[PDB]
């Protein structure tokens, strides 16, 4: 899916608010009505705005909806720890045929400080390279909140092929940890000057680069 | 007073069928429009089948049209959807919900979810690859070192370092599960700059369902 765009995450403090952009095509938004859909962790999918803005039952005026052009925004106000969800944009598709759906954002109420992530990258071992292997590691720790983007490049370029990154999860002491894994041939690793992982968090960037020696 | 409860779900073989059960109570969802959406591990919602009026009719995404095969039971008050010639990429979540119309579309209650596993994955035992020290080895901050641990089946996986001795540092890091459909993770332990040259460190992992140990020296580039 993702044929429409959000952001991956948005935060704000305990009553404070938030926006979530949902972005689409004169073929969806553009001519059909955006539905907002609620996902807290380990649950299904609740239906919270249908019609662009008509909210469920029990849905309090603080979750809004909007459209215009082929925009759509969910405003959130009085943000409590219980908002604490993955929240979806949908309609449909006269293009494809299809009920579409955004990638989904990450709602974080803050209740400890901002914290960057920690990375350390590791290149292939000399044993892997005997086995004609490579992989390249990643180890992303202490951020908070707990959503990253990942991306690898080979030299400067974008590589897409061979990546595999894990969700955040929960450390011991309350922040969040990832990892993410490239895989190449031999001849790719050493035939690169370097391979670097970039982990962006909350808009800001911290960038690991290793070299074949 | 309503609510969809989804059951089949589990693991099938790549070129395998499997069929999901979707029960409603507290509503008649033969007189409703139905609906599969599905949920790939940490990604967004794909919408799958929807099955409409008295016929009745049945609608499927490209993805699945000519392999799937949405149906219902007015009897039972279940939803169905039979799932042919599945691919790894079929992997996911799979709800059943409720789809209805106003202006627009919308799919206002949800089932609990179930699991679909689609992989040949057999009980593998994993390839252990040292971590060496940056050579970079800087007189301020300290040096992270660790253990890869590569292409397993299924979870868990046992790691300690120097046979319990050292968890001073240690962060023993979630799997990934790959397109594979194998597990891989990595241990890195942040020990102290200097002696580096005289500490032996031995990364010890033990993958019970294989039956496989091993322990794995980790000393810097020569």
């Amino acid at each position: 899916q993702s044929v429409l765009t959000q952001p991956p995450s948005v935060s704000a403090a305990p009553g404070q608010k938030v926006t979530i952009s949902c972005s689409g095509s004169s073929s969806n938004i553009g001519n059909h009505y955006v539905s907002w859909y609620q996902q807290l962790p380990g649950t299904a999918p609740k239906l919270l705005i249908y019609d662009n803005s008509e909210r469920t039952a029990g849905v309090p005026d603080r979750f809004s909806g909007s459209k215009s052009g082929t925009s759509a925004t969910l405003g959130i106000t009085g943000l409590q720890t219980g908002d604490e969800a993955d929240y979806y944009c949908g309609t449909w598709d006269e293009l494809t045929s299809n009920l579409v759906f955004g990638g989904g954002t990450k709602l974080t109420v803050l209740g400890q400080p901002k914290a960057a992530p920690s990375v350390t990258l590791f290149p292939p071992s000399s044993e892997e390279l005997q086995a004609n292997k490579a992989t390249l590691v990643c180890l992303i720790s202490d951020f908070y909140p707990g959503a990253v983007t990942v991306a690898w490049k080979a030299d400067s370029s974008p590589v897409k092929a061979g990546v595999e990154t894990t969700t955040p999860s929960k450390q011991s002491n309350n922040k969040y940890a990832a990892s993410s894994y490239l895989s190449l041939t031999p001849e790719q690793w050493k035939s690169h000057r370097s391979y670097s992982c970039q982990v962006t968090h909350e808009g800001s960037t911290v960038e690991k680069t290793v070299a074949p020696t | 007073e309503v609510q969809l409860l989804e059951s089949g779900g589990g693991l099938v073989q790549p070129g395998g069928s499997l069929r999901l059960s979707c029960a409603a109570s507290g509503f008649t969802f033969r007189y409703e429009v139905a609906a599969w959406v599905r949920q790939a591990p940490g990604k967004g919602l794909e919408w799958v089948s929807a099955i409409s009026g008295p016929i009745p009719k049945g609608y499927y995404a490209d993805s699945v049209k000519g392999r799937f095969t949405i149906s219902r039971d007015n009897s039972k008050n279940t939803l169905y959807l039979q799932m042919n010639s599945l691919r790894a990429e079929d992997t996911a979540v799979y709800y059943c919900a409720r789809l209805r119309a106003d202006l627009g579309l919308y799919m206002d209650l949800w089932g609990r979810g179930t699991l679909v596993t689609v992989s040949s994955a057999s009980t593998k035992g994993p390839s252990v690859f040292p971590l060496a020290p940056s050579s970079k080895s800087t007189s301020g901050g300290t040096a992270a070192l660790g253990c890869l641990v590569k292409d397993y089946f299924p979870e868990p996986v046992t790691v300690s370092w120097n046979s319990g001795a050292l968890t001073s540092g240690v962060h023993t890091f979630p799997a990934v599960l790959q397109s594979s459909g194998l597990y891989s993770l990595s241990s890195v332990v942040t020990v102290p700059s200097s002696s580096l040259g005289t500490q032996t460190y031995i990364c010890n992992v033990n993958h019970k369902p294989s039956n496989t140990k091993v322990d794995k020296r980790v000393e810097p580039k020569s």
